[PDB]
């Protein structure tokens, strides 16, 4: 068409980051670190990726909540748990679970959602 | 994937709405789109002076519908000659994975909304981005944007090749501003920037001095 479109995200297809069948209750420093790779594929990269979402009390700021009280999923850019995600080509990101409480936690299941916002120039 | 016609849009002020083309690019799932309007500093406005319509809606797989863009008599208030910025946003609603234990992604698109003065509307073909002159400085060039336009610089190098390919720190001159870029030194710059439409035309620039402007 006369307009140049957006890019395409892995081509049009659901993202869902799944950490399989596991118990909430995990080492939050090095567990279902799961990795995520979508791809970028444009018509000319000139495109911002900000995240946001709901977040969990306290000071981390790279963590979602979830349906669970005290437990979280934190994020990281690119594969590894090294560098944060503050809340053609491609993109990956790494998710971890994370609980910021001891005791017992109100779930066996749980799932979250973020917004993933292509902001182009 | 929800995904929208263009990567940015131009509302001509001589009338009072537009509308944008979208479409559900999953062959699977039918999606929910919730559309929103933000002003120059990315803050929601939900009272005007430009309204989105539907805030929301439903799409089927693959299927294709639209949104409207809208005024209000408040957009009078804007001035007349120069154009306002304002960001449209679609952001996706998937639907309800069934396996549980999941982090969902949903998907959103924001791009620059160019409220375009009818006192200012501009012809077809019609290119003021040869208007914008470059002053050398130590490390780079001073960008001096006199039009009534926002304009989008994406590249700028010694030829058409490194204008167009060359890594660039992308900046957008507002109207009648100036902003200094870091650059190498260039016998001959070219500079590419993203038009109405999203194309990416380069220009040529021939300076006298320290001043270069468009051949």
């Amino acid at each position: 068409n006369v307009y140049i479109p957006p890019c395409t995200i892995n081509n049009g297809q659901n993202i869902v980051v799944d950490f399989g069948n596991i118990n909430p209750e995990h080492v939050d420093n090095s567990r279902g670190e799961v990795t995520k790779t979508i791809s970028i594929s444009c018509p000319y990269g000139s495109l911002w990726i900000k995240v946001t979402g709901n977040t969990m009390g306290g000071g981390q700021n790279n963590v979602l909540a979830t349906n669970i009280t005290h437990f979280g999923i934190a994020l990281y850019q690119g594969k590894g748990m090294s560098t944060p995600l503050t809340l053609r080509s491609t993109f990956t990101f790494t998710s971890v679970p994370f609980r910021n409480g001891s005791g017992i936690l109100n779930g066996g299941d749980f799932r979250t959602t973020a917004s993933m916002s292509m902001i182009y120039n | 994937a929800v995904s929208l016609d263009r990567t940015r849009a131009v509302f001509d002020g001589s009338e009072k709405s537009m509308t944008l083309d979208i479409s559900n690019d999953n062959k699977q799932l039918p999606y929910l789109a919730q559309a929103w309007i933000e002003n120059e500093n990315q803050e929601k406005i939900i009272t005007g002076p430009v309204i989105a319509t539907p805030p929301v809606q439903r799409l089927e797989p693959g299927a294709k519908s639209m949104v409207r863009l809208s005024t209000t008599p408040d957009i009078s208030k804007l001035p007349q000659d120069r154009e306002s910025l304002f960001y449209f946003n679609l952001r996706e609603i998937p639907p309800r994975s069934e396996k549980a234990n999941v982090l969902q992604i949903a998907l959103q698109t924001k791009i620059k909304l160019f409220y375009r003065p009818a006192a200012i509307k501009t012809r077809p073909n019609e290119v003021w981005q040869d208007q914008l002159i470059l002053n050398k400085v130590s490390g780079g060039y001073r960008i001096e944007n006199p039009t009534p336009y926002y304009v989008t610089v994406i590249g700028l190098g010694g030829s058409e090749k490194q204008a167009e390919e060359g890594e660039f720190e992308t900046v957008m001159l507002s109207p009648r501003s100036e902003q200094t870029v870091k650059s190498a030194n260039y016998n001959t710059p070219y500079l590419s920037y993203i038009n109405d439409y999203g194309g990416r035309p380069v220009l040529s620039f021939i300076c006298n001095g320290s001043r270069c402007s468009v051949k």
